[PDB]
């Protein structure tokens, strides 16, 4: 309940804007960690919310599609920094929120099963 | 001696991204 | 000076392309460390160039342009850093394929950012081998390993393990001239990465799928693997899929 909140609060923070990109990493460390300490919530859907900081803040765009009881995301127009970016994050939060997260690089697009 | 090539490397980029605009 | 601040910030309030915001800001913050006008006023004009077209390709090797010149053109320069940025310039120029514009361009940028004499050897030597050459398959794939070569030299490898890369650059430029497909020249890229990590690694070959499986790598190793990976590929024209399980790179060519 309280996550959903805090996820507007980065979101908003995040759709204000590797200095500038890091910080999107910074933002997303924030709500996993937030969402450790509030284990009410789902922690798939909260590593989902961490994508979508990073991708609302960086301007790409995000598709949904489930396969199963397992999650896919596929997020392109990235280049090689973001991707470097958005590898990180969703590896950070993926620790921290103790999911297990499959990532695949291909072009400008980085598809993520969670 | 080492200062000889700094120059050349600005006027390098200084064609480079002036005669790209000869159109 | 202050100048040079403000077209980089009229730039990004037209643009999105992350790295045209990006690059704007570097090629400005490196420009006050070096106050010689020479090096603010290229900046400046390349900024004022990048104001007025909308191909944003041709904005980044603008903006390349001037972010190279402000990380040599700081005093604090050696030869050898001074020699990469000219190399890379002339490569650069003569070259009408954006690939070898960006990836020399990028190659030398994240070459300049080391003190190593050993890393900024190998990669001037790498450009002046690409900058007597014709093949561009040759070059695209040079400026592969110079980039790949740095990135490990400016991570912290160690110098044992510098130097059985600095062997994969030699392997990497020979078998391009023998005429070695992308697939197999982008395969010794993956090779000088692991080789120069110290980690693990293990080759299986379906149909015509080089899958390369390597254990032991850390987040901050893994970065510079995707990067690397990422920027050979971009060059020599490989479609190449990287999956991570934790400690594990999966790379499918």
């Amino acid at each position: 309940e309280a996550v959903r909140r805090r996820f507007e609060e980065l979101l908003r923070e995040a759709l204000a804007f590797r200095e500038t990109l890091e910080h999107a990493v910074r933002l997303a460390r924030e709500l996993a960690e937030f969402a450790a300490s509030h284990p009410e919530f789902n922690r798939q859907e909260a590593v989902l919310l961490a994508i979508e900081l990073m991708v609302r803040a960086m301007g790409v765009t995000m598709e949904t599609h489930r396969s199963g009881n397992e999650v896919k995301v596929v997020i392109k127009g990235l280049n090689i920094d973001e991707q470097v970016a958005l590898y990180r994050a969703v590896r950070e939060t993926s620790k921290i929120m103790g999911v297990e997260t499959e990532i695949e690089v291909e072009g400008d697009t980085q598809t993520i099963v969670v | 001696r080492k200062k000889e090539l700094a120059k050349e490397v600005i006027e390098t980029a200084k064609k480079l991204i002036e005669k790209l605009a000869k159109e | 000076k202050e100048e040079i601040k403000r077209l980089a910030e009229e730039l990004k309030e037209k643009t999105k392309n992350e790295e045209i915001k990006r690059l704007a800001e570097e090629a400005a913050e490196l420009a006050e460390r070096s106050d010689d006008p020479e090096v603010l006023e290229v900046v400046k004009k390349a900024l004022e160039e990048a104001l007025k077209s909308k191909n944003e390709e041709k904005i980044e090797l603008l903006l390349l342009v001037a972010v190279l010149v402000a990380e040599a053109g700081s005093v604090d320069a050696v030869e050898e850093k001074l020699e990469i940025a000219l190399l890379a310039l002339k490569l650069a120029e003569e070259s009408k394929d954006p690939r070898i514009i960006r990836g020399a361009l990028r190659a030398a940028i994240a070459a300049l950012r080391s003190d190593d004499p050993l890393a900024l050897k190998t990669v001037k030597e790498a450009l002046e081998r690409a900058r007597a050459s014709k093949d561009e398959r040759l070059i695209r794939a040079i400026l592969a390993a110079a980039y790949a070569f740095a990135l490990l030299a400016v991570a912290g490898a160690s110098a044992e393990r510098l130097k059985e890369a600095e062997a994969i650059v030699k392997e990497l430029i020979a078998a391009a001239e023998k005429g070695a497909s992308p697939q197999e020249l982008v395969l010794l890229v993956i090779e000088m990465m692991v080789k120069g990590m110290g980690v693990t690694m293990e080759t299986h070959r379906s149909g015509n799928e080089v899958k390369v499986v390597i254990k032991g790598l850390h987040e901050s190793q893994q970065e510079v693997l995707l990067e690397a990976v990422l920027f050979a590929a971009e060059l020599m024209g490989v479609r190449v899929r990287i999956r991570f399980k934790g400690d594990t790179v999966t790379i499918v060519v």
